[PDB]
RNA sequence: CUUAAAGAGUCAACCCUUUGCUUAUCUUCCCUAUUUAAAUGUUAGCAGCCGCAUAGGCU
């Protein structure tokens, strides 16, 4: 018996809005996926799904460039040099107004989920992101796509993403038909030799490439199905859609 | 088969009353009228509104209209016409081949109660819908076509059996069943009191001007035509239960108490009508409402 | 021991039963009885109480007396019988000013030169008109005043409308 | 069919007019101005208009002229007012001789010499050119201070 | 309007037949032409 | 009415100081939503936060959210951070830098 | 367990000088507003002071 619970018109600020050198604004499918290993990690409570919309979003910056604060001198061997200004490598953040579907299984009264996601929403960060104000969450309960179109009624108003597909490659496919890429993975390209510069030192290290996919923003309130807009993980080592392509 | 009501049907009235007039005349002398008038007198200081801190103070000079006999005079004279107008049958808007099934279906109608509740409810003084309320005697004058008839006490509600009130019976139904018509003219004494309070009909007020006008005629006090209409169909006590006369009515609806007497039950107008038209049998207690509410007219159609 | 008798209003939503109530303690009020005699009570006071007014009339009651005072209201008003009870309970009228009313107030007396002292009360009071019973009545020397009720307790000193102080 | 709400009020301020209770009679005043050249078009004209004047040349305006003042003459001219009438007197004044009739069928059209004396002068009239302009009166027995009914808007 | 029936409308009775027809020549009766007058003189748009 | 240049002890600011130094010293949350009010005159002229940018169209552009004006978080972090009164030859508070320099 | 980890974008400004909207013009013809309504609910404190009035009384 699937449970939804729901984090509305919350407030995230100083998210960085580079999730590749090709594309920035919005924070990829990966980042919102993990927050639900977060949440599996940090509190407990295993998430299988994940999906999201936008009531605002704004990326800091003007109308063609967007850019980055000055840099600090938080590095070693910089001595003399800090009377400078930074040296500065590009990191646009953004701020927005999210909404937040997590499909979570429980078993136990939902009075007890409520505060276990406000608690672990007062202390994480979304994507570098800091939460302003959110919305108090609430269970939701939907056994088939009739009581999981209440849940598509209660949304409004928002822009939800679902997924779209390459036809051949990526900037091509942004030309022609003029819609949005955005990663949906990553791909394994070669082991690090040495594990004495990780963070973990246990679990080995491979670099990765970020592969992309097209996607759609759609009316909350015109969407089909929501397993077309629901995320979860894939294989291997990617993200993908419980409803397929749209 | 089964045909149905057209759209826009309305039924002219067929009881028409004078708005009626309020004079101060005495119990020993008739017929010196002396015209009640209205006043509009200051009544300033109510408040206390809802969501007010300190807005609920004002004084709103609202000269609202008050109405008393002058304290020479002790009887209050209600003097007003009622025109029964007969052909009681005809649609202005609509017609034929719906109201020809309501001639065939309603031919063989008892006219002469009706017509002797209807006058009944003037005999009783039903009409002063408050005037009578602190009344020793309600002497009630009826003038029809050069014969006087008087009334000194009777009931309004338990409708009694006399001979002066079928007298005007037997000649109204055979107006309200033929044609032409009859005009009766109908004065009311009532000792109320030296100076005492007489209550014509009130009236919608505007946007903020006061907070209750009453009904005048050339500065004089009046109630309303339809006041003396309401209280001359009240006629209906053949709903299931609350044998006290009720207004005739196609819901029988009564907004004082808020609570319909023929609506949901089948019992209204309308389908009592329709069924009459196609081809169902009715007695003679749904039948009579069918043509009490067929005298008053209005809409039947949507 | 009260010996309580009830009066009822039957048949009055043409006309208002209350308004006949009205008018039922307007004629007692300035005809014969209610001049410091032993009282009357309205049982049902919630919401516009209607219908019976009960009168214990503690000695004793009279059958003639009840018609004698109401033979111009007979169509409305149906007499009850005596019952044999003691729980009914009296009343009390309280009274409400406007601002204008304390203006006058202290106009009447206490000194005011022309205006001056008139000022210094100019700022509002506070008192506002609360609706538990606001039942309305003739008035000889008003002009049909309405009066504000109260549930208050035995007192055994009763008036023409309401309860006294002892 | 809206029984769910019968009880619901409806509180509306509405027009009225009466008559004043001294007086018993109702009077309608107006004037009929029958204008001549009646075949003319204010706008079009002329060789469709020229063709209905040849083909309208041998019209019966007597029997129209009749009709029409007979409309006047029957009072119905008010369709309401008539309801509940003791005698329906109406009054015409055309070029100074006044003609009065008191009792006129409604609806089956009467044959007498009154309404016919106007309407031989009428049918001139709208046969041929000018006009002529009658005054007509109603007075009317409805009742003392009675219910009338005017246009409403 | 207030029967919501027409009585000459349905059966080309209509005034904007029969005046056509006056007009391009076909004969008339007694009634039928005093209709034709009977509307000319009470006026109005016949046009579109 | 607080000194801005100079740290002056008083009484309504150490409770604040302590919920959250015992948040700082061990572990936990605390959330304060803080809100400014300043009688600057009728119409006069306020100042957001300024972009990095090398805009064609703009040359000074103030920090909008939908044309509201706004300051970047990190500009008040910036504030919050500016603590520092323990470097040599200290007269003013700077930023916590790891090289002292801003 | 988030392209995780993190950063003051600050400042300054005279837009302004000048202007002929002119010339005419057919809205126009014809019409059934209408039929019937309970103003419910005023059941709302006034000439008043016996009254420190904001506690309690009387016509």
């Amino acid at each position: 018996m699937r449970k939804f619970i729901i984090v509305k018109n919350v407030k995230v600020d100083g998210i960085n809005a580079k999730s590749s050198d090709i594309t920035v604004g919005m924070p990829p499918a990966t980042t919102f996926c993990g927050l639900g290993e977060t949440m599996s990690i940090k509190t407990g409570i295993v998430v299988k799904a994940v999906s999201y919309g936008s009531v605002k979003f704004e990326v800091r910056g003007s109308r063609f460039n967007t850019s980055v604060t000055k840099f600090a001198w938080q590095d070693r061997g910089n001595g003399g040099k800090a009377n400078n200004n930074s040296p500065i490598q590009p990191k646009p953040l953004a701020d927005g107004v999210f909404t937040l579907c997590f499909e979570v299984e429980w078993e136990d009264c939902a009075e007890v989920l409520v505060d276990k996601v406000t608690n672990f929403i007062n202390t994480a960060r979304i994507a570098g992101g800091t939460i302003a104000s959110f919305n108090k969450p609430f269970v939701k309960v939907a056994k088939d796509a009739e009581e999981l179109a209440s849940v598509k009624n209660a949304m409004m108003p928002c822009y939800v993403v679902v997924d779209c597909g390459v036809e051949v490659n990526i900037f091509e496919d942004a030309v022609n038909r003029k819609l949005q890429p955005m990663v949906n993975g990553y791909k394994k390209l070669e082991k690090i030799v040495d594990n004495k510069h990780m963070r973990d030192k246990f679990t080995p290290a491979y670099l990765a490439t970020p592969t992309y996919t097209m996607i759609g923003y759609k009316m909350v309130s015109n969407v089909d199905n929501f397993d077309q807009a629901l995320w979860q993980y894939g294989e291997n080592t990617k993200v993908k859609t419980i409803g397929g392509i749209y | 088969t089964k045909l149905k009501a057209p759209a826009v049907l309305a039924y002219s009235r067929k009881i028409n009353p004078t708005n009626a007039l309020m004079f101060a005349v005495n119990w020993s002398d008739r017929d010196n009228t002396t015209a009640v008038m209205v006043g509009t007198k200051t009544v300033a200081g109510t408040q206390s509104v809802r969501g007010n801190p300190n807005d609920a103070d004002k004084g709103n000079i609202q000269t609202v209209n008050f109405a008393n006999l002058p304290h020479n005079k002790n009887t209050l004279l209600v003097k007003y016409n009622v025109k029964f107008v007969g052909d009681v049958f005809k649609a202005e808007l609509g017609g034929g081949e719906y109201s020809n099934t309501l001639q065939t279906a309603l031919e063989n109608t008892d006219f002469g109660t009706l017509a002797y509740r209807y006058v009944y409810n003037i005999a009783a003084g039903r009409t002063l819908w408050r005037n009578r309320v602190g009344a020793e005697s309600i002497e009630t004058v009826i003038t029809v076509n050069d014969q006087t008839f008087t009334f000194s006490d009777l009931l309004v509600n338990e409708f009694d059996e006399d001979v002066d009130v079928a007298e005007i019976a037997d000649m109204v139904a055979g107006v309200l069943s033929g044609e032409g018509f009859v005009t009766l003219k109908v004065e009311h004494y009532m000792l109320l009191g030296e100076g005492s309070e007489v209550f014509p009909s009130q009236e919608f007020v505007e946007n903020s001007k006061l907070s209750k006008q009453l009904f005048d005629l050339n500065g004089q006090a009046a109630m309303h035509d339809q006041k003396i209409g309401n209280a001359i169909r009240t006629i209906d006590t053949w709903y299931e239960d609350a044998t006290t006369p009720i207004a005739v009515e196609p819901y029988g609806s009564v907004v004082r108490n808020g609570v319909a007497y023929r609506a949901g039950n089948k019992t209204d107008l309308f389908t009592l009508m329709d069924g009459a038209v196609n081809g169902k049998s009715l007695t003679e207690e749904d039948q009579m409402f069918v043509t009490a509410n067929l005298i008053r007219g209005g809409v039947f159609g949507g | 021991m009260y010996n309580t008798i009830s009066i009822t209003v039957v048949d009055a939503d043409d006309v208002g039963v209350n308004f006949v109530v009205s008018k039922v303690l307007s004629t007692l009020h300035n005809k014969g009885i209610f001049n410091g005699e032993v009282g009357v009570t309205f049982p049902r006071m919630d919401k516009n109480v209607g219908d019976i007014i009960t009168l214990f009339s503690k000695t004793g009651v009279d059958r003639k007396v009840l018609t004698s005072t109401l033979n111009t209201l007979t169509d409305f008003i149906h007499i009850g019988k005596p019952k044999e009870a003691d729980k009914v309970k009296t009343y009390r009228k309280v009274d409400t000013k406007s601002k204008g009313k304390l203006i006058r107030r202290c106009i009447k007396r206490k000194g005011v030169s022309a205006e001056t002292a008139e000022s210094l009360y100019g700022n509002y009071k506070g008192e506002k008109c609360k609706l538990p019973y606001i039942v309305v009545n003739s008035k000889s020397t008003g002009q049909r005043f309405s009066m504000f009720l109260e549930e208050c307790e035995n007192s055994e000193k009763f008036n023409s409308y309401g309860l006294c102080i002892v």
